[PDB]
DNA sequence: AGCATTGCTACGTCT
DNA sequence: ACAACGACATATAATTAGTCACTGTACACGTAGAGACGTAGCAATGCT
DNA sequence: ATGTACAGTGACTAATTATATGTCGT
DNA sequence: TGTACAGTGACAAATTATCTGTCGTC
DNA sequence: ACGACAGATAATTTGTCACTGTACACTACGCCTTTTGTGGAGATGT
DNA sequence: ACATCTCCACAAAAG
């Protein structure tokens, strides 16, 4: 196929001069003189000019441009030492070892030596053999991927189904990663890095909410999250807001990593009560969608504040700890507005003419029902099972409940629904006509009085029986009314749950 | 002597302007055309608002010397089919002769207001501009072949001078192939190759036929002003450039694509992005700056 | 001030040959009618030749080649938003922030929109502005320091003293390096990378001896690789080496971290009791002759092994707990080998007349003494301020211990000696004339059919008391004989003690 | 015609071999001079192993140009007073920027050789292995004034080689400061200036008075290879190159070294480190992999 | 009577 | 004398400032912290 | 056929403006 | 005056690809 | 004419050695979550 | 005198 001249050197210019000099058509009575006042200005004998005709004709502007010699490339070691050394340096990079050519030219002379060669390779040669192959092994890390384009759109779930996203909330994407602030406790100590938890439109591509804590990635977080975005937004004037978070309604599916909070049962649970299918993603590129808004973040937040820590260990700022002060409440009241009034109103990349906001206020095939919100929280509450037992008790973590109704049903498993952050009132649930009916509250005898975390159930429970003590209503209460006798756990907890409270 | 002896190459502005497929007003182009000296034939055409540099005489070479080949939207009645290789080659920098040398004709280089005179002139937006460049190409190309060049000839009128030079030639016209005329394009460099053989180009996404092999490699681009639907790449060397195969649009609308349309495309794309209003996006900075002035360690 | 003229090209040595063809004296009246050849060749009045001839005879090359312009690097949006720039960058940039020229162009276009300026720079102009800061900012992070030369050398030292190296033995260095190796106990699961610690010489740049085990940083670390450094080498013939490790004898002065272990209690009473003098360093920089050979070993050694584990996080390769495959008893021998037959014999990076152990041999103020290994293992750690007993009987750590030589005391102040490898027994020191002088040697009430070590009795007193058992040397031996830190402790079991 | 009107270049290749500082045989050098060709008087000279080209050519112009002086070991008896650009310098495209700079006609395309070759070259031990290029300076230097261009020749005027010079002028040369033409001396294209001022050169440590401002930067050096002792850095623009500073060899025994006792001295080096017997340390490597190919992994 | 010594627990602080 | 540096007003052109379409590249849980050895809180188990 | 998409880049282009030129000048 | 080894620039020595002569009939 | 003999000559690789950029500055297999089959009572029914 | 179910507590993989 064509071969094209380009970069003619000036000698290549000059043959160009002459050869653009001999396409006046010419005969033999011509050709003589006219080639030989050509060379006398290429400055060399007439049987060099018919060559460079030849060569001309044979293949054009690059048959009298000089093409490099048949040996460029190609070592003079020979075939055994050219495999020798590649045979050594490919052996030597493959598990964790890492033998860089020195250690190979090394290799070399001491098999110079048994082989009785006298005359090993120079480390210089060993070092040219190898850059080619170094470079192809360089070459790989940068190649990169065209992504999706326009607004057909689908994403690879790793049961190999490609679900096409057709509208928004069609998809929603979530994932969490590990904030880059150092965050302190209002007293102003160090608290480490929070988690944020991310809930995006995978049309549209708005976040649709966000859970920023130091919880770690737990079905809990997963459901705060959710509870944020299926819920309409309202912020007050302490958030200087000029846009507004107009987005809300269900996902028709959700789409996540296999970490083992999306891998819930407590998740799928919410799904099958909400109504989308969970779905997890192959491998992290297919997640992009939503670990990109990470880096978006990442760069134009998190860099720009006070006690960043870097994205890594090679280039966290020498004095992260030292400039370390936002707060859990301060950090989410930025985060907040970057979303409302910038991220969101950015034009969504692949369609420049929308921003995300308006690709999803028009994308939607109807504007969704406003959810009541208890009935929100009532999927959202895990659940057990657990049979009523004589006298209407029934067990659950060593407390014991009871309700209105209980007794009647003793004597066969019911459904039950609780929230960790308060046991004491459980909301119970009979099968029956297999439906699920709800039967009535069940409240933790004597601790009708206020709230109980399941996190110091559990743990007291644990440690009390090195006591000896009986494990009770009133044993745990008493385990837990003097808890006021400061840890990073206490002081993130309470910072976390102080963020929140403003709430009315 | 003979007709196709000489050819001549002339340029000029036309002084009709243009509207965008959007509603933009284009500029007036500049018509380049390649004729006989001893016909008054015309053989090949390019008309755009790139200027008159070698740009648009290296198209109107590649114009003339290939086959003809015409589409339906023309509603041609005539076959203009004047291909062959030139032998002289006449011109108002250097790039022309590289050409012409390897082509092997003589460049030694240094009539169009008949359509001046002709109706052409008062199209509307001549001398409200509801015309656009697309549709000067497929009307002048006929109102040229069917009228400009079939026709009785100004003296020596006793032959039309697409006939004059089509007799006239001192046996028949000679096709040559197409891919040895790649010289001629335009260019475009150092595009890089992504994953599966990927290339983008004004906007639009490409991908060729084996060029997944060189997957984060650099590769040079030539096309046509005139239908980027499918656009040739080569691999870069020192002294060679060397072909390797064609690259084809996806994703686009429609069969073809004038550049034009690709500018126009990005241009609405680009001019829709401008219009957004940051002030929310822009007052949040300098807040985010006010309350972290508040920090002390 | 001399300047010379550079990038000469075609155009000014066409610009040059004319001005040296002018440069042939001849009478000024032909001078001003050869000149005009110029005026065509340079497509110009010879008004300007004139002025050529000006410049050239004031300037030389240098003036006869254009100059750059007056505005070149100067920029047009004027003082204001070049200030502007460089204060917002610079101020976005203090502490851990670090914003970046977009951000700064978004403060820009921010201001600009307060101020009403019709024009503000682009975020090209904005990110040009800053290009010479980043740039000066690079150059600054990658300067080469150029590092002693010759013999004379001086090392700086926290004390803010700089002490010279003289003699080898004069001044030797430690530190403690994670090796860049997984290796595995017995049949082999993955266990975790050990330490080195290595006794350097920094006259001879050479390397008397190296501890290399899974224990932490820690005076018993130090003090063992000390009891390497400082004994005659014997290696056993499993190793097949080829070189004998001929370093021995003891330091005048020990440089040093500044490590926990470095700065303790225990190894100030080796100071004391070998006569070396503790410095510490002042910063990292000042240890480079014990820095740098964790470099070179790493490079050399740790690399071609199975376990490798790069030298980051962000460049750990992932099959290093896949197939890590050594035990210590081969990394020792591995290490070991590299030592003595490779790096001992390696030149000296810049003597290059003799090699490491040359400058040893040779360099040694006179030949050391020998001291006998029974006189370290009386270097053993101590404690003070502890009492004797009025009888034959003492405490230790909760043991309860007896002494053949004690009963002839009242309770009074004493000083003890242990080995925390085998606290089976102790030996006791009296301060007789404001001097240290031997008590006895002493033993656990009754332990003489088993052996004892102080890390497993200090952890039995833990789970001894929260039990609520009654304290005594009979219940406290029992919790320490009724895991990570056991596979490692019965690797490092292994030991030349049963071998040579 | 005048003693500073037209100077001729002329090159000689030597006939003895010569050896090192130490006592290993170099090779014969080459050897090249210019002469006054109004008074025929051998002035401006260099010796050394470098062959015969326009950087050699204009060191021994320098050589010329540049008031001569002589060290406390010499204090000759007979001295070039010579100096001063000709008005025409002749070796018959760098010698014409140059002449260009300093403002002298450039020429380029009876000779003394034999009262040195064959009066007294052939008559040293080494004539065509043991003297040495620092001791072949005074055997040319001292002879060729102190004897040569002492003698006195009838055919032109019947007066000593020297004093038909210093009578010769139509007006006297000023003498030219070192500064205004290091031109004639020798580049180096690239180095890189380390922490506090310092920059390597010849295996040895330069410092010099404001260097360390340009730490992390590059400079460009001249130098005159008769005695590296001193080295100029340059700092180059956008096209121009401005002196920067003088720098100073760092812990040498005697501030004298020549470039080519520098390459001698770390040839020794060289010749040192390569001497060990490094085929017994070979064992460790190809034992280690040995022992790392014997474990087999446990599945 | 008196303390007096002996064996843990921070709270750093450093590699 | 007239070939030497001014006095222009006007080109000439090389600077900067701005527009765009490309592309590399990190987003993928991850260092705050393990693990030594004080100075200083402590209890205790003795005893005179 | 299609991971994501923003910050930094290159390759020009419009505007600025530093200063080279040609003629007259004394 | 941190340390100092693996990688790299500029060059000479050696190899050897191929292109330049004087030529012979075409 | 072209191209065809033996030998020139511009590459090409092999090998030296002064120079410099960089890591050594100890600092990942560890924190945290979820499922889950095995196991110990201990009220209750048979 | 017995058998039964139920509630609560511990080792392996993924982010
Ligand atoms: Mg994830
Ligand atoms: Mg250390």
């Amino acid at each position: 196929k064509n071969v094209i001249a380009t970069q003619l050197s000036e000698e290549a210019q000059v043959k160009l001069e002459v050869i653009q000099s001999l396409l006046e058509p010419c005969d033999r009575t011509t050709y003589g003189q006219k080639l030989r006042e050509a060379a006398e200005k290429l400055n060399v004998s007439l049987r060099t000019v018919q060559r460079l005709v030849k060569n001309w004709e044979q293949d054009g502007l690059v048959g009298l441009t000089q093409t490099s010699r048949a040996d460029k490339g190609k070592h003079r070691i020979g075939e055994f030492w050219e495999n020798f050394i590649t045979k050594t340096y490919k052996e030597g990079n493959k598990g964790s070892k890492r033998m860089t050519p020195k250690q190979v030219a090394l290799r070399v002379e001491a098999k110079a030596r048994e082989l009785k060669d006298s005359k090993p390779p120079n480390y210089k040669t060993v070092l040219r053999v190898l850059a080619p192959i170094l470079e192809k092994q360089q070459k790989a890390k940068s190649i990169r991927s065209p992504g999706w384009r326009g607004t057909t759109l689908s994403v690879k779930t790793r049961e190999g189904k490609d679900l096409s996203v057709d509208y928004s909330n069609h998809v929603w994407q979530c994932d969490h990663t590990r904030v880059d602030v150092l965050l302190v406790d209002q007293h102003g100590e160090i608290l480490s890095r929070p988690w944020l938890t991310t809930v995006i439109d995978t049309y549209s591509r708005c976040i649709m909410g966000i859970n920023l804590g130091f919880d770690a990635p737990s079905s809990g977080v997963v459901a705060l999250a959710l509870r944020h975005a299926i819920l309409p937004k309202r912020y007050g004037s302490e958030y200087k807001l000029h846009c507004e978070w107009g987005t809300y309604g269900k996902p028709e599916h959700f789409y996540t990593d296999g970490g083992k909070d999306f891998r819930s049962n407590h998740l799928s649970q919410i799904g099958a009560q909400l109504g989308f299918v969970c779905h997890l993603r192959d491998r992290p590129s297919e997640g992009g969608v939503v670990e990109r808004p990470f880096k978006t973040l990442n760069d134009q937040l998190f860099s720009t504040l006070p006690g960043y820590t870097g994205s890594n260990v090679q280039e966290r700022p020498e004095d992260a700890e030292k400039d370390a002060r936002l707060t859990l409440r301060e950090l989410e009241q930025l985060l907040v507005r970057y979303i409302v009034d910038r991220y969101n109103q950015s034009i969504d990349a692949r369609m420049g003419d929308q921003t995300r906001f308006e690709r999803w206020e028009a994308g939607l095939p109807t504007v969704p029902v406003p959810i009541p919100e208890r009935d929100l929280d009532i999927c959202l509450m895990k659940q057990s099972r657990r049979t009523v037992q004589r006298g209407g008790c029934l067990q659950f973590q060593n407390l014991m409940y009871r309700g209105e109704y209980l007794a009647g049903y003793a004597g066969e498993t019911v459904n039950l629904r609780f929230d960790p952050r308060d046991i004491t009132t459980i909301l119970v649930y009979r099968q029956e006509n297999n439906q699920e009916v709800f039967l009535t509250r069940a409240h933790a005898q004597g601790l009708e009085t206020e709230q109980l975390a399941l996190d110091e159930a559990e743990a007291a429970s644990r440690r009390l029986r090195t006591a000896g003590k009986t494990i009770s209503n009133q044993s745990l209460l008493q385990e837990v009314v003097d808890r006021d006798a400061k840890e990073r756990q206490k002081l993130e907890q309470t910072v976390l749950r102080s963020a929140a409270v403003d709430e009315s | 002597d003979y007709s196709n002896h000489v050819w001549q190459c002339d340029h000029t502005r036309v002084d009709v302007l243009l509207v965008d497929q959007h509603g933009e007003i284009l500029s007036r182009p500049w018509l380049t055309t390649v004729i006989d000296t001893y016909s008054r034939c015309i053989m090949g055409i390019n008309l755009g608002f790139d200027a008159p540099s070698s740009g648009v005489v290296a198209l109107a070479l590649r114009h003339a010397i290939l086959p003809k080949r015409y589409g339906s939207e023309y509603k041609l009645h005539c076959e203009w089919g004047t291909y062959g290789k030139p032998e002289h080659f006449y011109t108002d920098s250097n790039h022309l002769s590289q050409i012409g040398a390897q082509l092997g004709f003589v460049c030694h280089l240094r009539p169009f207001k008949t359509l001046n005179d002709q109706l052409f002139s008062t199209l509307p937006g001549y001398t409200d501009a509801r015309l656009t460049l697309r549709e000067l190409e497929q009307l002048l190309v006929r109102y040229i072949v069917d009228r400009y060049n079939q026709s009785i000839d100004a003296r020596m009128g006793d032959q039309t001078r697409f006939e004059r030079w089509e007799a006239g030639l001192p046996t028949v016209p000679v096709p040559i192939p197409e891919r040895d005329l790649d010289i001629c394009l335009m260019k475009q460099s150092r595009r890089t190759v992504q994953r599966g053989g990927c290339l983008q180009f004004q906007n639009l996404m490409y991908r060729g036929e084996y060029l997944a092999g060189y997957a984060g490699e650099t590769v040079n681009l030539r096309f046509d002003p005139r239908d980027i639907t499918t656009i040739l790449v080569y691999r870069q060397e020192n002294n060679q450039e060397v072909f390797l195969t064609r690259a084809h649009a996806q994703g686009l609308e429609t069969e073809q694509l004038a550049l034009d349309e690709a500018e126009a495309a990005s241009r609405r794309l680009r001019t829709a992005g401008k219009t957004i209003s940051n002030q929310s996006l822009l007052q949040e900075v300098v807040d985010r700056d006010a309350l972290v002035a508040t920090k002390k360690s």
